[PDB]
């Protein structure tokens, strides 16, 4: 069947001519026996011959017939890709585009938690926490069955990070409970300060790490406990001496005390002033400002923009 | 990560690398991309001979990139063993993208037109005649032709033309091709005047091909130069088509230079072919003898008797069925109603008298003594200015000496009376003949100082200024508009000013922004029948911009109903879009857009059978405003003209309700007044004859549309309604063999009866008086297989054609 | 307003030169004096009021332009839902 | 051919795509031509009802009773705050 | 042929461009002319108007009223308000001249 | 959908709160 969509595949490269509206239900079917590809040979092991042979599809397919053919093959691309190295983050720009338009419905918000994923490995928390939120936002309305709480569970990864998380127990369902079981733990530490309650999460929960396979931002969100661990205390504390934050910042000594919170103001943490000489940590605020004019000049575009694009739709749906 | 071993000196690990990359480089397309700047260090060195590979491969990423035009740049620095390889899909793309930028890049320089021109490489145009081998070898005509209309160019262009076997007349109808999608004119005639050369050199000559030159390439001295090579060759018989088709699809102007330069037998025979009298002849017998008319609507329209409006009516309307005729029964079978006529009804009343005898050129000086222009002063004086009107009508384009009988008595007699239809006799008989001291003794008659005979002068020195573009005669007519207090002399003027300039294309529209921008309403519905005579056949969206402008944000609905009806001289060529484009604009609130918009599609469909016109004309008869209707009943007519029931469903429908609404006292006047017209125009010629805009050789007809043009609004020249008589032009198919000869000739044709009623085994046909013919049945007919005349040309169209003994 | 009002002092300036240049008597000055000091009354810069004014004039845009993006949600709301609502509907319901 | 017949096929479908393109924008105009004639007819709407708002107070209008029609065609009728008229037809609806 | 049309099939597909910049402006200069009508329709008509008796709506777009003089009227209404204030009995301001059916009071004082 | 993606696979506090008095 797959050298018959093979002779569906020389067939899509040569009529056209000219407008095989046929096609476009060649791009659905043919996705899906794209994936049957994918299953069938990870029957034994990975398909990188068929890497070359979906890079011969999908670039034969530009730009011509890439709409809604060139977003499956992406995530086709994509998603056993993000399961074998390498160079798909840098790939995926060039590859770019888009690709519009997005199809079909789902399809854009799944290829954002395959990117998602990718554009979570730079580390960027905006664009990271954007894309993974629209990632699931954008889905309705299942089942089945499973991984749609998969990128539910990696979509708050990026908000670990960020320094700041709910308590996301009351979001649980049946099913996607039972799997997160341990990354409940693990949000729990996050949200503390507490450097023990985070590792030992790591150590027995190392297994499901294992599982999910997010691994190497568990060590470095130790520094998320120090920048969290101080802009607790700091704005906490009246005034905190460098001795009795030790405890919680595990070293704090009276050098590095300057750093911690002049280089969270690099990180734009705490404004907490510190005069060293015992010494003693004084945290005080003044600030009134802005709140205000990226919000509603941004919320002028998007507005318009978007009853454009609302235009663009009902304008052109009147066909019948 | 291939390229990093590229930082080593010798190149041999250059050769390596390339060697890495063409084989694994599907997993690799976006590797290199970062380090393409790291590729530029191979592909600007001179002393690496394998610079040329490392733009293949520098290419292939930039075609994974999505650049284009860069690998192009690269394409042309990548040397031979480029252009040697193409496998999977890396051709297409770049030959796109060479084939656009070399065809743009030539255009480029074609407008220059020569010196400075860009430097093009010898690769990008290698690959342009090399690729085209498969063209050559693969026996593909149409694509060849294809390419050769991309590049622009003549010589490889002379060489798809020079290509072996048969495209025996494949150019003709290529050329078709090219006159559709042609965008200017500029290199359209320089690519056909070589055409017609290559066709004298073929064994077998053509003269459909040196046709399509005379009606495209348009040169006064090239229609000299290819008949006094007819008669250099001792052409009689076969040149018989081509001089008709001289005669009939071309300028005045045109017959006026080939003339010039052949007189500097056949003689005698230019001469009559040349004058066009022995169509006339035939054309009388012809619709004498195959006149078919119905007296009965006429009478029906004759008891009414209403007061308003219906002067013009019946008179005109019988006047259009019955042109040429001559046989006139009309002030015997209708009396009283004549003796209601007054005012300007006995000036329309004598010059249907002249409508009705369109043609008979000879006796229609003579014939009328009893209706002659008198001149007995009871003074009916509007009477004796349409006589000399009716003169006018039958002496338009060629004429005699009656031109200067009127010229007399335009000198003579009284004024301004005499000058209404005299000075329009005048000018429609010197119309494209660019008569000189018309425009004089014109000056010192428009100083005269009246105010109805402001169109009389109008647009007699515009028609007899047609197509001459000349400068005086428009620097005298908008010096006269400022001291004038007529808007009836502005009027004929802007019509004037308008008809002088006829296919000018972007040649007018230097005056058109004057005329545009100006605040005068009347100048600018001016600028707008003058841009559309200047782009009459072409469909350029230059004219849209400006025209279609002051149809929107104009306040004057009157110019803005003129704006939207050029829509109809312009874009006649392609009437199937009009419907579309202007649905909705037949929906808006003021009846003067929906009015001119209806006389749009209708004057620009006419010459189609398209329902969909018909349909969107449905409503308009609906319309609560009366003229509305009124312009829904005329376009209604021209849609069905010589179309039949089995044609539309429609036909009898609209027939009976045009004599129901004006048998119905109830509707109103106006709104009726296009319905008897209606009858006119269906009936037009005895339904022999009808309005053709657009000749089968390409050439768009111009007493056609002047005709239509000037007749758009009858309303404020009621005489204008007569000058649609020259629109029509007859159908038929006339078996004449030659000379004055007439054979006996009956051929066959396939289509049923059904098609023949003009209200199966083989068609009974003249036998050249000819017999009449629907454009649709001229495909079915075949030439008599066992007749002893058999023409010598394939017969396609009808008309004149020749006919040889066999 | 603006243009006029430039070519208008232009013009009218270049009559306050042009009188002092040519003829005098005088005009230089019944008024001169004193209408020119007027014209000297107010530069007129910061600091320092001037400078409280500015972002005192920045917190006057803040409400209105707080109630426009406050109209662009109620009228992207009121319109986007409602004309989606009857466009899904049509199309459903047609074919 | 190359040049070509295979090369018109990427040539014509620039002006294919294009085509697709001026084909969804021509449809753009299509159905503002729609709105364009619902506010034109809706033009009209306000030119009839200032027409209507001109037809209508040179006269008034009232609501009669029919007490009697006539042979000649008139119908007697009350002016109800006055004295009675008799007035004819009135020629949409019949006397019967 | 084939580049020939090729270079035919531009024509059109321009003259619709300037087709669709041309009907946009037109569009908009007439939507503003309706905006102008809305003015009309608006400032039409009066201030001052009388109020009037009114008895019930007989059909689509008309409807029976009495003035404050007692006498009973058949209008063609207000376009824009049909029936929802209108209501089977209400005191509805008559057009000054025409006595033309508009709007109704709050009701009322 | 079932299409594409998802079918592949300080306390409260009473005691330490009343204790902080008699603590010190």
């Amino acid at each position: 069947s797959k050298r018959y969509k093979e002779a569906q595949k020389i067939s899509d490269d040569l009529m056209q001519k000219i407008s095989t509206q046929n096609r476009r239900a060649l791009d659905l079917v043919a996705a899906k026996c794209y994936y049957y590809h994918a299953r069938v040979y990870e029957f034994l092991d990975k398909l990188d011959v068929v890497r070359s042979f979906l890079h011969a599809r999908l670039r034969t397919a530009t730009l011509r017939h890439d709409a809604d053919g060139q977003a499956t093959l992406l995530n086709l691309l994509l998603r056993n890709y993000l399961h074998y190295s390498l160079y798909d983050q840098a790939e995926k720009l060039v590859s770019k585009s888009v690709f519009p338009e997005q199809a079909n419905n789902n399809e854009w918000a799944r290829y954002l938690y395959y990117t998602g994923r990718i554009k979570a490995i730079q580390l960027e928390y905006s664009e990271a926490r954007r894309t993974m939120t629209n990632a699931l936002r954008k889905a309705p309305q299942h089942t089945a069955v499973g991984f749609k709480q998969t990128v539910h569970k990696l979509l708050i990864v990026v908000e670990l990070l960020l320094g700041e998380i709910p308590d996301r127990l009351q979001f649980r369902q049946p099913s996607l409970k039972r799997s997160l079981m341990p990354y409940f733990l693990l949000t729990q530490a996050v949200r503390t300060g507490n450097l023990a309650k985070f590792n030992q999460v790591l150590d027995q929960f190392g297994e499901k790490f294992q599982a999910d396979g997010t691994y190497t931002l568990i060590i470095r969100l130790r520094h998320n406990v120090i920048k969290t661990g101080v802009r607790m205390i700091s704005l906490s504390y009246s005034r905190i001496s460098l001795a009795d934050i030790a405890q919680k910042l595990q070293l704090d000594s009276p050098e590095d005390a300057e750093f911690i919170v002049a280089k969270a103001i690099r990180d734009g943490v705490i404004e907490a002033s510190i005069n060293h000489e015992k010494g003693y940590v004084q945290s005080k605020e003044m600030i009134d400002i802005y709140s205000t004019r990226e919000p509603q000049l941004a919320f002028h575009q998007r507005i318009s923009f978007c009853l454009d694009i609302h235009n663009m739709s009902v304008k052109a749906m009147r066909f019948p | 990560g291939i390229i990093s071993l590229l930082d080593e000196d010798e190149p041999q690990l250059k050769e390596f690398a390339l060697h890495k990359l063409n084989a694994v480089v599907n997993d690799f397309w976006a590797e290199i991309s970062e380090s393409v700047d790291k590729i530029e260090v191979l592909y600007e060195d001179e002393g690496f001979r394998s610079r040329q590979f490392a733009a293949l491969v520098a290419s292939k990423v930039f075609y994974h990139l999505g650049a284009f035009e860069e690998s192009l740049n690269y394409a042309l620095g990548a040397g031979d063993l480029f252009n040697v390889n193409d496998n999977s899909e890396y051709v297409e793309t770049i030959i796109a993208k060479c084939i656009d930028h070399y065809t743009k890049q030539c255009v480029e320089n074609a407008d220059l037109p020569e010196g400075e021109k860009k430097p093009i490489d010898q690769r990008l145009e290698g690959i342009v005649n090399k690729m085209f081998q498969r063209c050559l070898d693969d026996h593909k005509y149409k694509q060849a032709i294809g390419i050769a209309l991309e590049t622009r160019r003549l010589d490889v262009f002379e060489k798809t033309i020079l290509e072996s076997n048969d495209v025996p007349g494949m150019l003709a109808y290529s050329l078709k091709l090219c006159m559709s999608l042609m965008q200017n004119k500029q290199f359209r005639n320089k690519v056909l005047r070589v055409l017609v050369k290559i066709y004298m050199n073929l064994e077998k000559p053509d003269f459909i091909n040196v046709c399509q030159c005379l009606i495209f390439l348009d040169d006064p001295q090239a229609v000299s130069d290819i008949l006094e090579k007819l008669v250099k060759e001792d052409n009689l018989l076969m040149a018989y088509q081509i001089c008709f088709d001289l005669y009939e699809s071309a300028s005045q102007q045109f017959l006026s230079s080939v003339i010039q330069n052949l007189r500097t037998d056949q003689t005698l025979k230019m001469i009559k072919i040349l004058s066009g009298e022995m169509a006339i002849e035939l054309h009388l017998q012809f619709l004498i003898r195959n006149n078919n008319t119905d007296l009965m609507i006429l009478k029906n329209t004759k008891d009414a008797v209403r007061n308003s409006v219906c002067h013009t009516a019946t008179v005109i309307a019988n006047s259009f069925m019955h042109c040429g005729t001559t046989s006139d029964q009309f002030l015997r079978d209708n009396l009283e109603w004549l003796a209601r006529a007054t005012n300007w009804a006995k000036f329309t009343a004598t010059a249907s008298l002249g409508v009705i005898h369109k043609g008979h050129e000879k006796e229609a000086l003579q014939l009328m003594a009893t209706y002659l222009p008198k001149d007995t002063s009871p003074g009916s004086a509007y009477q004796e200015g349409g006589g000399l009107y009716a003169l006018g009508l039958i002496h338009a384009n060629h004429g005699g000496d009656i031109i200067d009988y009127l010229l007399n008595q335009l000198k003579n007699a009284s004024n301004d009376i005499v000058r209404h239809g005299g000075s329009l006799g005048l000018g429609l008989a010197a119309m494209g003949t660019a008569r000189q001291d018309v425009y004089d003794l014109l000056k010192t008659n428009l100083y005269q100082d009246d105010a109805v005979t402001g169109e009389a002068a109008g647009l007699a020195l515009g028609l007899v200024m047609l197509g001459s573009k000349n400068a005086q005669a428009i620097e005298d007519m908008v010096g006269y508009a400022q001291e004038t207090q007529h808007e009836k002399i502005l009027r004929g003027l802007a019509v004037g000013i308008a008809l002088v300039m006829y296919g000018r294309m972007e040649e007018a529209d230097a005056l058109i922004e004057s005329l545009c921008r100006d605040k005068d309403p009347i100048l600018r519905r001016s600028g707008m029948y003058t841009v559309a005579m200047a782009y009459c056949g072409s469909g350029n969206n230059k004219a849209i911009r400006r025209l279609l402008h002051v149809a929107v944000s104009d306040v004057n609905d009157d110019v803005r109903r003129a704006a939207v009806e050029s829509l109809g001289f312009i874009l006649f060529r392609t009437p199937e879009q009009c419907p579309s484009v202007v649905s909705l604009l037949s929906e808006s609130y003021n009846p003067h857009v929906r009015y001119g918009a209806a006389m749009a599609l209708g004057i620009c469909c006419a010459g189609t059978g398209n329902k969909e016109a018909i349909n969107l004309l449905e409503p308009m008869t609906n319309d609560p405003v009366n003229y509305v209707r009124q312009g829904a009943l005329i376009a209604s007519a021209l849609i069905m003209i010589q179309q039949t029931e089995i044609t539309c469903p429609k036909v009898n429908q609209f027939r009976q309700l045009y004599s129901k609404v004006i048998n119905d006292k109830h509707d109103d006047v106006m709104a009726k007044f296009g319905a008897i017209l209606a009858q006119g125009i269906l009936d037009a010629g005895g339904h022999n004859v009808t309005i053709s805009l657009q000749s089968r050789t390409g050439h768009t007809h111009m007493p056609s549309v002047v005709g239509v043009l000037v007749f758009t609004q009858f309303w404020f020249w009621f005489p204008l309604s007569h000058f649609l008589s020259l629109a029509y032009t007859p159908t038929c198919v006339i078996g004449l063999n030659k000379d004055l000869k007439m054979p006996k000739v009956q051929y066959k044709s396939n289509c049923k009866p059904s098609t023949f009623a003009y209200p199966t085994a083989k068609a009974k046909k003249k036998e050249k008086n000819p017999a009449r013919v629907m454009p649709a049945q001229l495909k079915v007919l075949t030439m008599p297989e066992t007749c002893r005349y058999q023409p010598f040309k394939p017969l396609s169209i009808g008309g004149i054609i020749i006919l040889k003994d066999t | 307003h603006g243009l006029k009002g430039l070519n208008s002092k232009l013009l009218d300036i270049r009559s306050y030169l042009e009188k002092v240049a040519t003829g005098k008597l005088p005009i230089n000055h019944q008024i001169i004096y004193q209408l020119q000091d007027v014209f000297n009354l107010l530069p007129d810069v910061s600091l320092q009021e001037f400078v409280k004014a500015f972002y005192l004039k920045t917190n006057d845009q803040m409400v209105v332009v707080y109630l426009a993006s406050l109209i662009r949600s109620v009228v992207a709301l009121h319109n986007l839902i409602n004309n989606k609502i009857a466009n899904r509907d049509a199309e459903k319901k047609e074919g | 051919l190359e040049e070509g017949k295979a090369g018109s096929g990427l040539r014509q479908y620039y002006l294919s795509k294009i085509e697709e393109l001026q084909l969804i924008v021509n449809d753009k105009s299509q159905n503002l031509r729609r709105l364009q004639a619902q506010r034109n007819e809706l033009n009209a709407k306000v030119r009839l009802l200032r027409e209507e708002l001109q037809l209508l107070q040179e006269q008034g209008s009232y609501v009669g009773e029919v007490v009697r029609a006539m042979d000649k065609k008139k119908v007697l009728v009350k002016v109800h705050p006055e004295g009675k008229f008799v007035v004819d037809v009135d020629k949409n609806i019949d006397i019967n | 042929d084939l580049y020939s049309r090729y270079k035919k099939l531009q024509q059109e597909l321009e003259f619709l461009e300037v087709q669709e910049e041309y009907i946009k402006d037109e569009q908009k200069n007439l939507k503003k002319e309706f905006l102008h009508a809305q003015e009309e329709v608006k400032r039409i008509q009066s201030i001052p108007l009388v109020i009037g008796q009114f008895l019930e709506a007989v059909d689509q777009n008309t409807a029976i009223v009495g003035s404050t003089t007692g006498s009973n009227y058949y209008v063609r209404i207000l376009s824009t308000i049909d029936r929802e204030l209108l209501k089977p009995n209400a005191s509805v301001a008559l057009h000054k001249h025409s006595n033309a059916l508009v709007d109704v009071l709050p009701p009322e004082a | 959908m079932s299409e594409k993606k998802q079918p592949v696979d300080l306390r409260a506090e009473l005691e330490k709160h009343g204790y902080k008095m008699e603590t010190s």
